[PDB]
């Protein structure tokens, strides 16, 4: 599952 | 038979620039708040990014119909040559998709990218791979780091090919 | 301080470039220095534009005439951006310059820029007719008008600076 970079 | 390609950064310089990096130096980017994907060098959508679990990949949150609809039918510094603009461009990564697949977006897709986190990212001149370099971040200051390079030779002949 | 809390904002009508380009042709430094008027500069007529503030793209637009000036009629506003606005001497001379056709610009204020919808015509500065600024790294070095022959567009150049000055905007 995604998770947000930056 | 269709690529979306994700640029990090867009890196402006100057010819003497390009041609004197080398590994370990670090330039400077703005922090990617969002990420415009391209098609054949034509923004189709904007997207957050990160990974899943292990690759990078983009998070869509808009799409720029129009456009994704119409796809459906030795040598001194003082010398201005040295002080002629290159485009440095670091790619977060790419995918080959469907015309089909990509019309099938919408806000909220994750699509996944063709590199795994951690690897260096692709570095471009004139579209060309010239270099890979690394994410570095220090004091929310961000930069890519060159871990690998080709000769200032070849730099110069990938530019004018 | 304990400040911007009860603070009330003065009217700052400060100014954005909306940018819309015609046509993007890579040439070749050595091009570039040979560039003279009568020379046509072969490209695709565009379906459409995509217009810029500062590089980056905001909308998609068709584009003509209104009041005798060219103008866009917005296709497509790309939200989140708009919305974020708001918050070896013969490899010298085959060297790539990106040359810029420029249909035209104008000046917005953000809120004229938001409110902009599918639908909104925007005039651009420059009468139609008047031939196009031609650009490279960003500073005008020539003039174009618009050509056919056959179904083959191109860009003729009416005027251009002198190859030294062309050099030189090239560097700065």
């Amino acid at each position: 599952v995604f998770q947000q970079l930056g | 038979e269709l690529e979306l390609v994700a640029n990090f950064a867009d890196i402006p310089l100057r010819l003497s620039q390009i041609l004197k990096l080398k590994p370990g130096d670090v330039l400077p980017i703005e922090k990617p708040d969002r990420i415009i994907a391209h098609v054949d060098g034509v923004p189709v959508l904007t997207s957050q990014y990160g990974t899943v679990n292990g690759q990078y990949a983009l998070r869509v949150e808009h799409l720029i119909n129009p456009i994704l609809n119409s796809l459906n039918e030795a040598m001194q510094d003082i010398d201005l040559i040295m002080d002629i603009p290159v485009k440095l461009t670091v790619e977060l990564g790419r995918t080959r998709m469907t015309i089909k697949e990509l019309l099938r977006l919408t806000q909220g897709s994750v699509v996944a990218l063709d590199g795994l986190a951690g690897e260096p990212l692709d570095i471009l001149i004139n579209g060309y791979l010239i270099a890979q370099g690394e994410v570095v971040v220090v004091a929310d200051k961000y930069g890519v780091r060159i871990t690998d390079i080709i000769t200032p030779s070849e730099r110069m002949r990938r530019l004018s090919r």
